[PDB]
């Protein structure tokens, strides 16, 4: 029957977890007062179903399919107040193909509980069955070593600098110069998108002049992030 | 160390949780042994090779190679085994039932040493079918766009089938829709042709099924064929049941091919149609037991290429079992391993959705106590004689069917058992309805 | 031979082509909803039909749901609760359908829906 | 009046063929206590406009103009119990242009009719009225030599082993060898499409850049079968697009596995844009293999002739029935000749022919055989047969390519390929040490 | 904040605001409507806004979700929502539920008289 | 104070409706309205769905105690000080209201 | 339990789930318009909700703009002018709804609505 509302449907240290589940390791820090139990509970159930009221749609369906469950706790070494919870969420609560969704359903919320002091989600086992419903790589090591032609070593590369200040073609031509003396690639500083005084695609022309120019001069295969 | 020159039977293997198993019913020629006959089933399908190549030094073969893990005899018979296969993820495109089945059944069938050979029963693992999107829409959510509950959908299948204009065709549809039935259907071999175009059949349908839909108040339906000749055509029809605002369409998925059906399933997946699935053809694959592919290894590939309603047979009678199982297979979550139903392989379907299946053929309403009974509420059941055969026409005769099945829904629910009284039920319920006597009259 | 009525005979899906539901007759289907271990509800609406206003695209229908009574009854194990419940609708509401609905939490679908009550003109 | 419910009009023995009807030829194993009029009779009508009961649609139409007729039944000498049915089905009862409803609508619902205990599709004829609705080959046999520059002997080919394991580079690799030692195609295996470890578009771009550079070397135009077989015709379709972007001669499906209108749709692409389509027929051992049951390779040989396919594999080297669809493959007009397999005389209005492409576990050995059977119009592939020989794939791509000419040049001067065989291999090793080399392993 | 969050000398660095010049602001498009235009399209003025937030997140089929929807609009709501973690998924695909959700919205809209939508 | 380091224009672009959300309830309405004023959007999830007559009257109630807070605020009244009274008076005429107090007070 | 009547119960947003307003009452809605220095103004009509007519794409429905009683009552110092003006309204259209709304020069927008009168059956 409802009525009113109002770790009792949590913290589940009997549970054996699933080949299909996602797992996750989250090094939480409870607040003062806060059992470890009470905290490990907590991750899980604001992490997934848990609810401050008892709401009576809950009768329309099968909760336990759908809650993520703190099946272990282990105190860290060295630590008065810091514990690891795993906790295990159902293949069925995450979106094939979308880390964007695993990521909102996982740490989406629970990190903002008061209950906890602090939290840190420290690693996720991806099972096979929901890695399989993405790409991955474009290519990946190998493929890539292939179509480059490279093999054996690590690869080298430029940053090219200043990031910023220099017009597209003297930037191509910092690229050239570093390209023919024996460098696989040059690269984009992560803050060089498209900005006044160097426009993307000016850059992309001058920057494909300097790669096709080294390759010839050498004969190995060049390129620019 | 190459050596060129003139690995697959692996009893002792331990079968690996996203492994893809077979089970083969083979029929060694004269002078092979089982154990023969085995290895080469899985070599032919897989990594075998007459001579050696030196490219196989490139490597890793033993990633790449079926195995058969498992020989059994085959109960009564005295030269067919039932050979265990179990082939590597790797091996599968992602999402590609026309992949699975080149892989498994492309090429072993014709090896010399092999008599005879049929593919039983696959192990469909969950990180394999994960990356099918399966049915665009399935059971519950069919239930739920229709807002139909508790009892067996019902279906006209339109005759004759060829012959007819469209508009007289359409005119037979409305008809049986306003009687009570939830469907009508085009047969499958009605596609497009002289003197009735697809066109001019989806207008006259359309109209048909609004018509019947204001004139009950309950939602319609017509499985329009959309099977062409080219994938181009094929969407082309749907694109117009799309524009038409209708619920469903229809695929014949073998005729048609794989290829072709996953693709029109993605099309009502993100259209939002039904897609009432027509197995044509199946009977050349799947009747005889030396030969072939059993039907439920087609109807594991449908669900798993896309389709929400799948015919199943008819099975009408008083095979009872062997259908009860492959129906589990298309309907439920979770099928645990079961030879008594066929059901070789136990079967995690990981939350895909389910498929309805459509009972069929030469029944009426004598036979809906048993249809009932046999597959209960997630089906459809489809009359063609059984309503336009009706004496006083296709409303009369819609009505009857749909008053023989609310009557052994009524008696089940109340706890009556159908498998016994069945007649007694159906004989009561003529007692109110004219329309139902009459048509237990006529095919007593 | 006879003709099939074109109108007052619109129908309300599941049962609704068999003779009208005697009191005895309704208990017996809600307590098949009981002992299947679904949750019966009760649900009513002055326009008994599908309707297209807002949308044509394929699935898309207005008039599919109706307006809830009350909550599910959760836990209920009396027939006759349900049976008192609908006696209140149609108290409440005379000059409306009333049907009752069935709600399975395993399958976690709606899974039954027949008519109950219809007003005296209906 | 229309009245009621539940070998009298489906068994017409004295009806003449109209030149437009689609013919079919079936098999048939009847029921233990059933007639073989009622067998045959049965066939048309489960196939056609049968019904159980009486429908008052019927009076809608004219019937008779509908139903599928069984005009001939004989028996097959040696069986108490097995006939040939011969069925002659209207034209207006198929889709112009669409092979899939032609296998619909014949052999869609009859198989299961228990009355029968077994059925196979044996033979159809295709109207010339039905066969011009379709385009049919992109190319076909004479336009293919023409582009390739190639002719007088049949063409040689080599399927990629091991078909997984190896990464896209590798894989070009040994394709590469392979055509600079004389092939003029290497192979995509029927399972290769796009997997874990070599995913389509980089096994496109290394094996483009091994035709190319083979062909650059040899000085001969070279090919690669690049499978686009897909989960879905947007996917088929995006392999065959960057193929025609990379500027290659042919392109590859399985036509059954893949599906009829798949293989349409294809077909209609390669025409639009110059490219070759190789068809291979994985799994038709699932249809065709047993006579009792199922439908006879000759018919979904011709189901692809009109789909469209350039190659079609054909067998390995049995004979009479090959050499028989081989005819129904490639020629223009095929005689009757139950010898042969050919229930039907067979016209084919100008219709390109298809390429037969012989496989399997075949060597250099077997070169005068295969060049005996099949004719200069054929495609031999070697597997094994070139990455198995001891000095690699170019010496074996040589052995083959020479053990090939020796036997077209001794056939052309008048020599018996089927008695003379060995001699004319044994006598190229002499002066083909890569040839010698493949006859020590192979004899 | 793209690389200095890293740096070794630093024990740990906050960004507590950004003085966001107009001269950059001006290249942004911004909210698609804002305050004004939203309560102008809505044409509700004079009270904070009201929705519920559907649950559970996970576990209704697309209709239950939807009926839930309707009822919670027809009786005062301006909205109801979809969870963050609600997105497409095994059991309700996102299409089904936009068509049911659509279902309750105009149903709840024509019975109050007022504009309702879901998040 | 306010966090504010930097004095903000914004010239002229629009602004964006705040949301509360979480685990609030009807006496809490008057404490919302008072913080966030009109242009914002209250988020009641449990706050309806756990009213005990069910959806319909658990957003009647929050519609209802809504508008009280802003009659009286509008009034003048201090939501701050009065806001108890403020829902505790339109309890009485709405037994929606009423049902909801009663279970989270 | 009681039920969320379906009918009979339609809304015009803010205030219209209180007890019908008092003339005092809306006084004292009025004051605050005019203490906030906003300007009030009357509307009415003889249809009090929205549809959709014209068009269906986001944003848009008919029916929300209702005709103007005369101009705003810009200066207004005197709530009870208002009042004044609503019974004038009342008595030319005793079948239309009729409402104040409420227009600020300083945020440039209508910033206020709610009903004052509803039709005898209304
Ligand atoms: O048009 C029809 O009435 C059906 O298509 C019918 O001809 C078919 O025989 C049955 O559906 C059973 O066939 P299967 O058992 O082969 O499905
Ligand atoms: O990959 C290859 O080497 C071939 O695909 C080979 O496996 C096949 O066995 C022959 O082509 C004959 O097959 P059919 O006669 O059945 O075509
Ligand atoms: O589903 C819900 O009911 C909400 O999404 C809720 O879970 C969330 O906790 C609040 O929105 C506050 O969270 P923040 O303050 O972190 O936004
Ligand atoms: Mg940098
Ligand atoms: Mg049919
Ligand atoms: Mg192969
Ligand atoms: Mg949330």
């Amino acid at each position: 029957g409802f009525k009113a509302g109002v770790k009792l449907t949590y913290y589940t240290p009997e549970y054996e977890t699933k080949d299909t589940d996602i797992l996750a390791a989250f090094r939480v820090t409870p607040q003062p007062g806060v059992p470890p139990e009470e905290a490990g509970a907590a991750v899980a159930a604001e992490s997934s179903t848990g609810t401050w009221t008892t709401v009576w749609t809950d009768g329309l369906t099968s909760l336990d399919r759908y809650k993520g469950r703190c099946y272990h706790i282990e105190p860290v070494v060295g630590e008065d107040n810091q514990y690891i919870a795993y906790v295990a969420y159902p293949l069925d609560l995450f979106e094939e193909g979308s880390v964007t969704n695993m990521f909102t359903s996982i740490v989406g919320n629970v990190f903002g509980f008061k209950a906890l002091r602090a939290l840190r989600l420290e690693d996720l086992r991806i099972p096979p069955t929901y890695s399989k419903t993405f790409q991955g790589p474009p290519h990946g090591i190998q493929v890539e070593r292939d179509k480059l032609n490279k093999y054996g070593r690590p690869l080298l590369g430029c940053t090219i600098k200043p990031k910023l200040g220099l017009s597209a073609k003297n930037y191509g031509r910092a690229c050239y110069e570093c390209l023919r003396g024996g460098l696989d690639f040059t690269k984009d500083d992560e803050n060089v998108n498209s900005q006044p005084f160097m426009r993307w695609r000016d850059r992309f022309v001058f920057c494909a002049e300097a790669i096709y120019k080294s390759q010839a001069e050498t004969g190995e295969i060049k390129g620019h992030y | 160390g190459f050596k060129a020159g003139v690995t697959y039977y692996t009893p002792e293997y331990e079968t690996k949780d996203t492994d893809i198993l077979a089970a083969f019913r083979v029929t060694p020629q004269p002078g092979v042994p089982p154990e023969e006959a085995g290895a080469a089933v899985a070599a032919e399908s897989s990594t075998g090779t007459w001579t050696t190549v030196w490219t196989d030094g490139l490597t890793s073969l033993d990633r790449y190679k079926g195995r058969c893990y498992h020989i059994e005899p085959v109960v009564g018979e005295d030269n067919q085994y039932i050979a265990y296969v179990a082939y590597p993820l790797d091996l599968f495109e992602e999402g590609s039932v026309t992949n699975m089945f080149t892989s498994i059944v492309g090429n072993v069938f014709g090896f010399k040493a092999l008599r005879a050979l049929r593919l039983e029963d696959l192990r469909i693992p969950p990180t394999y079918s994960k990356t099918f999107q399966g049915p665009p829409h399935g059971i519950q959510v069919e239930r739920d766009k229709l807002n139909k509950y508790g009892r067996p959908l019902l279906g006209c299948t339109i005759k004759p089938k060829l012959g007819l204009s469209a508009k007289n065709y359409g005119r037979a549809c409305y008809e049986c829709l306003r009687g009570g039935l939830d469907f009508t259907k085009d047969d499958e071999n009605v596609n497009s042709q002289p003197f009735m175009r697809w066109r001019d059949r989806f207008v006259f349908c359309a109209e048909a099924i609004y018509k019947s839909q204001a004139e009950t108040g309950e939602i319609k339906g017509h499985y329009l064929n959309a099977t062409a000749g080219t994938c181009e055509e094929m969407i082309k029809r749907a694109v117009f049941a799309r524009e038409l605002g209708v619920p469903i369409v229809m695929h014949d998925y073998l005729t048609g091919g794989f290829t072709a059906n996953t693709s029109l399933a993605h099309y009502c997946r993100d259209n939002g149609l039904l897609l009432h699935i027509h197995r044509a053809m199946h009977a050349v694959i799947d009747r005889q037991k030396n030969h072939g592919m059993h039907f439920r290894v087609l109807a594991k590939a449908l669900r798993m290429s896309g389709g929400d309603h799948i015919h199943a047979g008819t099975v009408v009678g008083k095979e009872r079992e062997m259908t009860l199982g492959f129906v589990d297979l298309l309907r439920d979550d979770f099928i645990e391993k079961d030879r008594a139903r066929g059901i070789f392989f136990t079967q995690d379907w990981v939350s895909m959705p389910g498929v309805i299946p459509v009972a069929s053929g030469g029944i009426h309403v004598w036979h809906m106590p048993a249809l009932t009974e046999i597959f209960g509420d997630d089906s459809v059941l489809q009359f063609g004689g059984g309503t336009l055969g009706h004496p006083w026409g296709n409303a009369p005769g819609a009505a009857a069917n749909r008053v023989a099945l609310e009557a052994c829904v009524q008696a089940r629910n109340e706890g009556r058992d159908l498998a016994r009284e069945g007649n007694e039920i159906i004989r009561s319920a003529c007692k109110w309805s004219p329309e139902l006597a009459a048509a237990c009259e006529i095919w007593k | 031979m006879q003709v099939w009525p074109i109108e007052g005979i619109k129908k309300f899906e599941t049962l609704s082509y068999l003779p009208p539901l005697t009191v005895e007759d309704l208990l017996k289907q809600i307590e098949y909803l009981l002992r299947s271990k679904w949750v019966p509800c009760l649900e009513f609406s002055k326009v008994g039909f599908v309707y297209r206003e807002n949308h044509r695209s394929p699935g898309y229908y207005d008039g599919r749901y109706w307006t809830m009574w009350k909550l599910p009854m959760f836990g209920c194990t009396d027939a006759t609760q349900v049976l008192k419940e609908l006696e209140e609708a149609k108290k409440a509401y005379p000059d409306a359908f009333v049907r009752i609905i069935g709600f399975d939490n395993v399958r976690q679908v709606q899974l039954i829906s027949f008519i109950a009550y219809k007003p005296p003109g209906c």
